[PDB]
């Protein structure tokens, strides 16, 4: 009844699946082994008849490093080893070894793995995939594992939590042309992404979370933390939830666009808990402030279609509707004629779980606020800038053409950016 | 892309391949019997990468020694760690080739190329995921470049398919063994940009100057030379050595760094630089290392890169670190020399950060970078390949082995089309 299945590809895509399903189990007081010390967990974990719930996810990737630590961690004995995907050799920073070259010896047992998993699940709702954009790996089996589900499923619901790689965070130079081809090639497969921005976490860590140097952990548990406030609405009932079908109805003007840009709050470190707890009108006019969202953008620019809200812990909507209505007077929001509103409301009465020993301190209600504008545009064009700077020379183009690629593929996916923008400033015309 | 296999032919590269295996042993605590001695568990995690596994506990280095004279083989042994390399590796001739490349190549290669085929199979389905194969070996000299040039040729028509990196002994005018160097030279660099991916110039003549001028030696042995050379070319493998997410494997290695299918060349730099039984060193603090990176006086290839623009470059950094300050460094780098950096390739300067040290020393930043200013080098060899080439002298050896005069006529013209390419990409505007 209501499953989901969960996607985690490549090292980034399986380290915040960590980090995430650490954070559902706590939340839902599931132990780390998985026994029992709101009935919603059953549409993101399956039951075991001996009474352990494992989450009924996949961590598929070309490297044994990342899932041997999976293997040997905290929660070696929640997940079996079959939905834990071992390759041996990497895509090493390519969509074309990631993809056609080497991809295609695994393909076969994850759609296996995936088909084994769905057979436990009556009422499959969608699909969860975890990627980052840079690596080769989470971007040429993340595009061509899309492609395949879509081949076996089509109109079920299939996200993407894409990671947008940032050049603090950054590993390899040809991150423009994996993020480019992979979204060429998922645009038309995906019906709704999510686009953070790695920098936008690191410089969060950096001054919110007071983090002298951001690392994995701390980056992969605030993506976490946020990641939980989005699928709350899942994993709990509401006054007006939002599910994977709501999520397209409420958030998709075009099948072509279709990247919200997410703002959560609250972000008080542990180390300065003492400080009274930001109030419901607080977190409403510090959420737009652009040191919030999940890109580098700025929202003045932008125009949203609607601003979609989910809170959490204890908030009394008498304040919530105050709140909007004090917000909708600011001119910073702005909305396209042909959609008037669109503001749904969420409310989770269930306090926030903090992870034991984060930098992140507890707080008594949190929100996260969901909406999709023009301003999510930027992140684009400084990436397809990015690559129209390596494809002037045809730099590392020929890594890309020894393992089944041609220049075809790179000019026919920056002219679908091309056309992606294009659509970005259209519906941003009045 | 697991394992590394080791290669090393010529007297200097089987001494240069002897010392580095010294130093990997060292810093990975193995003493000469192949047991564990270290004192921390970094060093046994990658310790698979460049040694096997053997009876109980021993670790033995993937080296197969080719020498077709008998003098450094049994040098070879005669220095520590001579009986840790298994005697199957040691696969040998008698004749002795003596400056000469096609003699070598053909006239007495045959019968020890069987062999030494033979050999690496029974290494590689000995091996499981291999990486690729990385040979160290001489060029001036013809019984080295020879044997180089027949074990890359037969192992990409055998194994393509592995990223196959190797370093290059470039000859030095000031200490040159023979004159007749050039034309073997030349036909080795040929062969080596037509057939590998990934090649270290490791020049002598930057070797001597820099053991001359900065180490005071007046007259510095090859030992001397090979000290600098040790520390260096295990600096390059440090990043292939401990854990790290960034140059993981060779694959990842060349995806980052080489642009250009032809021009794979690399120019290895490395500071602070420690002379023989000096160490009066302080603790170096970042800034100074970082700033001296762009000096051509610690540069390990005759080149200087003010001359010429960075494509990509790569550096990691060992010791203790407030990595902070080392982002910081970066970032002033980068504003205070944009100019030597090609626009059309943003974010190409990317570092790691490594915690084990070199020994004897608690700060270390090697400087690996590909630069169009390594055609110096290529227009140092082709100028005196063609003044003493024009007379058409010393070729009866070559020619009475086979060898025709069209062979160096279209290696030199290939290689003034590797300088072209150099000159063309370096004007590139963005
Ligand atoms: N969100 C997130 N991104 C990360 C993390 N670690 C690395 N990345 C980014 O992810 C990109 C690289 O992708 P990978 O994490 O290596 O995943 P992959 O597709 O398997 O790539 P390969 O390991 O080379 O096969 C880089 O831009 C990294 O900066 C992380 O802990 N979280
Ligand atoms: N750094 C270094 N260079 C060397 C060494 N031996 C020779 N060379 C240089 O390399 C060239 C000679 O190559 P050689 O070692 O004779 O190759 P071989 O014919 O295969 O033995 C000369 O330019 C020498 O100056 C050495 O032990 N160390």
């Amino acid at each position: 009844m209501r499953e989901c299945i969960s996607i985690h590809v490549g090292q980034a895509g399986v380290q915040i699946g960590n980090a995430c399903w650490e954070l559902y189990c706590l939340e839902h007081g599931i132990q780390p082994d998985g026994q029992m010390p709101d009935d919603s967990f059953n549409t993101f974990f399956s039951e075991t008849g001996a009474g352990k719930h494992v989450p009924r996810a996949v961590f598929v990737d070309l490297e044994p490093t990342v899932i041997d630590e999976v293997r040997t961690g905290t929660y070696r004995q929640l997940f079996h080893p079959e939905q834990l995907i071992t390759g041996k050799e990497d895509a090493a920073n390519n969509y074309a070894r990631g993809h056609y070259t080497i991809g295609k010896e695994i393909i076969d047992l994850v759609l296996d793995r995936i088909r084994k998993l769905a057979d436990q699940c009556t009422g499959l709702q969608g699909f969860l995939v975890f990627h980052s954009f840079g690596g080769g790996t989470g971007s040429g089996f993340t595009s061509l594992l899309m492609e395949r589900l879509s081949v076996d499923y089509g109109k079920k619901s299939k996200l993407e939590f894409s990671i947008y790689p940032a050049p603090q965070v950054s590993t390899a130079v040809v991150e423009p042309y994996n993020s480019i081809l992979t979204t060429h090639t998922t645009l038309e497969h995906s019906d709704c992404a999510f686009m953070v921005d790695n920098e936008a976490i690191y410089d969060i860590c950096r001054r919110n979370l007071d983090i002298e140097r951001p690392t994995y952990t701390n980056l992969n548990r605030l993506i976490s933390q946020i990641v939980s406030s989005i699928t709350a609405s899942l994993r709990f009932d509401g006054a007006l939830n939002v599910d994977l079908t709501e999520f397209q109805t409420n958030l998709v003007p075009y099948p072509r666009i279709h990247f919200p840009l997410a703002t959560y709050a609250p972000v008080i470190s542990a180390e300065k808990a003492y400080h009274e707890q930001l109030s419901v009108a607080e977190i409403t006019n510090a959420c737009f402030e652009p040191a919030n969202q999940m890109v580098k953008c700025d929202p003045r620019h932008g125009k949203y279609m609607a601003c979609c809200l989910l809170y959490r812990g204890d908030v009394v909507p008498k304040d919530v509707n105050a709140a909007i209505a004090t917000i909708k007077t600011k001119r910073s929001i702005q909305f396209v004629d042909w959609c008037p509103t669109g503001f749904k409301v969420g409310i989770n009465y269930q306090p926030p779980t903090v992870v034991p020993g984060g930098d992140l301190a507890k707080v008594q209600r949190a929100v996260c606020m969901l909406s999709n504008t023009t301003a999510i545009a930027e992140a684009w064009a400084r990436l397809d800038h990015k690559f129209d700077l390596m494809y002037a020379k045809r730099a590392f183009v020929h890594w890309y053409v020894g393992e089944g690629m041609e220049e075809g593929e790179f000019s026919e996916a920056r002219e679908d950016m091309a056309a992606l923008e294009k659509d970005y400033e259209e519906v941003g015309v009045d | 892309m697991r394992e590394i296999v080791h290669i090393q032919a010529g007297q200097c590269g089987n001494q240069i391949g002897a010392k580095f295996w010294e130093v990997i042993s060292d810093e990975h605590g193995i003493d000469p019997t192949g047991s564990y001695h270290g004192d921390s568990d970094l060093q046994l995690e990658r310790i698979n990468v460049y040694y096997n596994e053997a009876a109980g506990n021993k670790y033995v280095p993937r080296a197969i020694l080719v020498d077709l004279e008998p003098g450094t083989m049994d040098s070879v042994r005669s220095g520590p760690f001579g009986q840790i390399f298994r005697p199957d590796n040691f696969v040998f001739g008698q004749s002795g080739a003596g400056n000469n490349w096609a003699k070598g190549h053909y006239t007495e290669g045959a019968e020890l190329v069987d062999s030494v085929l033979d050999v690496v199979r029974k290494e590689s389905e000995s091996c499981d995921c291999l990486q690729g194969f990385q040979l160290t070996h001489s060029l001036g000299g013809g019984t080295g470049s020879g044997m180089g040039t027949l074990l890359i040729s037969k192992i990409r028509e055998e194994y393509p398919d592995r990223i196959m990196n190797t370093f290059s002994v470039v000859p030095s005018p000031k200490v040159s063994d023979t004159v007749v160097e050039p034309y073997n030279a030349t036909l080795s660099v040929h062969q080596l940009v037509e057939n590998t991916d990934e090649t270290y110039c490791i020049d002598n003549e930057a070797l001597y100057d820099i053991c001359f001028r900065t180490l005071k030696l007046t007259t510095p042995t090859y030992g001397d030379l090979n000290h600098l050379v040790s520390a260096t070319m295990s600096g390059v493998t440090t990043c292939l050595r401990f854990p790290g997410q960034l140059n993981a494997d060779l694959r990842k290695l060349a995806v980052n760094m080489v642009p250009f299918p032809r021009l794979h060349f690399f120019m290895p730099g490395f500071a602070p630089l420690t002379s023989r039984g000096s160490q009066q060193y302080r603790a170096l603090t970042v800034p100074e290392l970082t700033q001296q990176m762009f000096d051509a006086k610690n540069m390990m290839a005759a080149c200087d890169p003010r001359h010429g623009r960075y494509l990509t470059v790569a550096a990691v950094f060992r010791g203790r670190m407030s990595m902070k300050e080392v982002d910081e460094q970066m970032l002033n780098v980068q504003n205070k020399n944009s100019s030597y950096f090609v626009e059309w390739i943003p974010n190409n300067v990317k570092t790691a950060v490594c915690d084990i040290p070199p020994r004897g020393l608690k700060m270390s930043a090697t400087f690996i970078g590909n630069s169009t200013a390594i055609q110096e080098l290529f227009k140092r060899i082709s100028e005196q390949f063609t003044a003493m080439f024009r007379r058409k002298a010393f070729l009866h050896w070559y020619t009475g082995e086979g060898m025709d005069e069209m062979e160096f006529t279209e290696a030199e013209s290939n290689m003034n089309d590797l300088v072209s390419e150099y000159q063309q990409y370096q004007d590139a505007t963005a």
